[PDB]
């Protein structure tokens, strides 16, 4: 499992340090471009974040769609493969990731809606199982299944009459490995670890953010008006100097923050869209890279805010 | 002519039912773009644009003849 | 040879009018200039603001004012104008590690995808790759990945083996395929069929255990060369 993208927050400078004043929103003129130049960052966070999401998922150029008629000699795939009985198509295994998965501030939807992915992962996994791989390098080949793990067993040096010799068994030892699954993600809470604590740490901060607004920061008080009301122009320059300061500052620590998690996840993104390239999309030589022992193929499965592998 | 999305109220820009590829991002997957009278419109936007594969156990599908291609990156 | 060739050379005009009539290719290291400047700009334009100060040029409170106002007023400035680098350099630092990431990304691809073959897909872009020539650009480097794509299918039947005496055959190299009466294998990613004797498969065991398995006869290189 990996995070893909974060929460694309935003939050206007100008009402969360001054909220609603003319007086307040006077002095924020005089520290200058702050409030400008903290909208641009947020900014570049939400555009990545959109950005990120673009390039994990959608690299294939058109939506293939699996055929109606499933025979795979075996490999049953109705687990991963869609639902059209729910409302939006999440096959069985995509709904267990969404369920088990728990002052100016806003937040904005996702460009690609929890609907969409789950048509791009509906696309690659079903051009995966019928096109082979060459859907990546190419329009995707209709290559008959069996026929394909012949040629991810060559990837792994064993030999294809291992395959056709063996075939029902393997499926078994697949359509079962793929039901264990569905316990081991409906009995752990911890299988989702990585996306349940991303999705924590963003809400951690905002109530770490909004918090702040309860704060002397030295001032007299933390309702910001009650200062302005009770206390005059001259007067409350100093003790609004101080919460503009603090809630200011307050703001670029949780800017900061931001930037570096955002990096964080940016670099779990492209960890992702080389799986999600490599590992998917072709068949993966990296020892390990892909999952322990030799890799065969993966299929992707979204989830919110991340996506989710079965190697 | 005003526009109800997920993201929020659009004034200015003519629902489409078609969808075409992206061209402006706004939200919630709906995607602004000019073509024409030229108004910009605004419409839900096709991830991709529709395929399927004839997928038959027995059949394959091998290419002939290939390209060179050059990508900048 | 030939054509391939000339499909090279085309692509490679392309690219030209890909670029000179076009600098949105350029959009990343067109950026990074960018955000560079739109960096200091904001940081000289600093200079202007007064922070809540009582002036903006640091002589003119230094002239006019008594030091304990001076003092007093200079902290602002100072305390703002410092507080205006650290915004600067900490966007630096998030920045410039953000450069370092994409470095050691084409460090990478100037070694696998130009010093060497990479076999990573679409590590070195769409297709399967061929070669790669780099060519700097101001502050950024720009690959041209040569690439191969195939173009022209055609359908066919194919089957995982072959019972010749009821022993398997499985192809070596490539797939069995048939255009409906002549068995061929071939290699996977280019058409070219060859008929099927020995050298192109392997025995393994005999039929009933491979499932769509299809009669054919297997020729044998050896045999004509019996007619003596
Ligand atoms: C593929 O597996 C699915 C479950 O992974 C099987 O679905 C079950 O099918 C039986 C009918 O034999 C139903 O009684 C069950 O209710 C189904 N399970 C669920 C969860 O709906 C399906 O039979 C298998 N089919 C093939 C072709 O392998
Ligand atoms: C190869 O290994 C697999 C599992 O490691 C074996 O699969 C099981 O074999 C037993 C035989 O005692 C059967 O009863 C089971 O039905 C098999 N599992 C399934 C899912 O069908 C397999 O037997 C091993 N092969 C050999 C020759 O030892
Ligand atoms: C293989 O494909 C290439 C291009 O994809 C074909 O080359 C072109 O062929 C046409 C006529 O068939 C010529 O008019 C073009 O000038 C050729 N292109 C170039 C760059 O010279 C080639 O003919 C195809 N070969 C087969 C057997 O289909
Ligand atoms: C399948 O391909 C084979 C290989 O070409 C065809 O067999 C030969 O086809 C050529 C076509 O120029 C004929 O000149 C030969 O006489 C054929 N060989 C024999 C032994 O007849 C075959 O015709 C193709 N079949 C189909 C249905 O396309
Ligand atoms: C391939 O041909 C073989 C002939 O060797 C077929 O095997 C015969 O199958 C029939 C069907 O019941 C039996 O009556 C014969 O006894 C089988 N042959 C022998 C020698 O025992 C086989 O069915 C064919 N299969 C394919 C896929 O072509
Ligand atoms: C979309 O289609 C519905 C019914 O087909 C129609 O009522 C509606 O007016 C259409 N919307 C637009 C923007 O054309
Ligand atoms: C392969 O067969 C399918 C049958 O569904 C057909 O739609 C497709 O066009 C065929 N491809 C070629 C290259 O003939
Ligand atoms: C392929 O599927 C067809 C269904 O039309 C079936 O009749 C045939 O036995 C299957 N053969 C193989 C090799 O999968």
């Amino acid at each position: 499992i990996l995070p893909v993208s974060m929460t694309k927050t935003s939050v206007d400078c100008t009402m969360y340090i001054c909220g609603d004043s003319t007086e307040c929103s006077n002095l924020l003129l005089q520290y200058g471009s702050f409030c400008t130049q903290l909208n641009r960052a947020l900014t570049g966070i939400a555009v990545e974040q959109d950005k990120n999401t673009q390039e994990v998922f959608a690299q294939v150029k058109q939506i293939y769609k699996t055929p109606p008629i499933k025979d795979f000699g075996g490999f049953n795939f109705s687990q991963i493969l869609p639902d059209p009985s729910k409302p939006s198509k999440r096959s069985f295994i995509e709904d267990l990731l969404f369920n088990k998965v728990t002052n100016g501030l806003t937040v904005l939807p996702p460009l690609l809606t929890d609907e969409m992915i789950a048509q791009y992962t509906s696309a690659l996994l079903a051009g995966t199982i019928t096109s082979g791989w060459t859907f990546g390098a190419g329009a995707a080949l209709q290559i008959p299944f069996a026929m394909q793990m012949a040629y991810r067993f060559n990837g792994i040096g064993v030999t294809q009459n291992v395959l056709y010799e063996n075939q029902k068994l393997i499926a078994n030892q697949f359509n079962s490995a793929i039901g264990k699954i569905q316990d081991s993600l409906s009995s752990t809470a911890s299988a989702l670890g990585k996306l349940q604590d991303v999705v924590n740490q963003n809400a951690q901060a905002l109530n770490t953010l909004v918090k702040q607004l309860s704060s002397n920061f030295g001032a007299i008080s933390s309702v910001l008006n009650d200062i302005l009301s009770r206390l005059d122009p001259p007067e409350a320059e100093v003790q609004i100097d101080r919460l503009i300061t603090g809630r200011l500052q307050s703001l670029q620590t949780y800017v900061t923050q931001q930037l570096i998690r955002a990096a964080e996840i940016r670099a779990s993104a492209n960890l992702a869209a080389t799986k999600m390239s490599e590992c998917v999309l072709g068949q993966s030589k990296r020892v390990d890279f892909c999952g322990k022992g030799y890799h065969l193929m993966s299929f992707p499965q979204s989830a919110p805010h991340g996506v989710v592998f079965l190697h | 002519n005003v526009f109800q999305t997920r993201a929020g109220c659009l004034i200015g820009a003519e629902h489409v039912n078609n969808s075409y590829e992206c061209d402006i991002p706004i939200g919630a997957g709906i995607c602004a773009s000019y073509q024409t009278s030229q108004s910009i419109i605004a419409y839900t936007m096709s991830l991709g644009a529709e395929n399927s594969v004839a997928y038959s156990n027995n059949s394959i599908a091998i290419p002939t003849n290939f390209t060179i291609s050059v990508t900048t990156e | 040879q030939k054509l391939i060739a000339n499909q090279f050379n085309s692509a490679i005009g392309k690219i030209q009018d890909s670029l000179s009539s076009t600098a949105s290719a350029l959009g990343k290291l067109q950026d990074v200039v960018n955000q560079n400047a739109q960096a200091l700009n904001t940081l000289v334009k600093q200079l202007s603001s007064n922070f809540g100060a009582i002036s903006s040029v640091l002589n003119d409170i230094l002239s006019r004012l008594d030091p304990p106002e001076a003092e007093v007023q200079i902290d602002r400035l100072i305390t703002g104008r410092l507080q205006s680098l650290q915004t600067y350099v900490t966007q630096q630092l998030i920045r410039a590690a953000e450069i370092r990431a994409s470095a050691n990304l084409a460090a990478t691809k100037m070694s696998e995808c130009v010093l060497g073959q990479s076999k990573r897909v679409d590590f070195c872009g769409k297709g399967y790759h061929l070669m790669s020539f780099p060519q700097s650009a101001p502050h950024g480097v720009v690959f041209l990945h040569v690439t191969y794509v195939p173009a022209q299918e055609k359908n066919f039947t194919t089957a995982p083996a072959i019972c010749h005496d009821g022993k398997a055959h499985f192809p070596r190299e490539g797939v069995f395929v048939s255009n409906g009466t002549h068995w061929f294998v071939t290699q996977r990613n280019f058409y070219e069929p060859q008929i099927i004797t020995t050298d192109n498969t392997f025995v393994s065991g005999n039929c009933d255990v491979v499932i769509g398995i299809v009669n054919n006869t297997v020729y044998d290189p050896l045999q004509p060369e019996l007619d003596s």
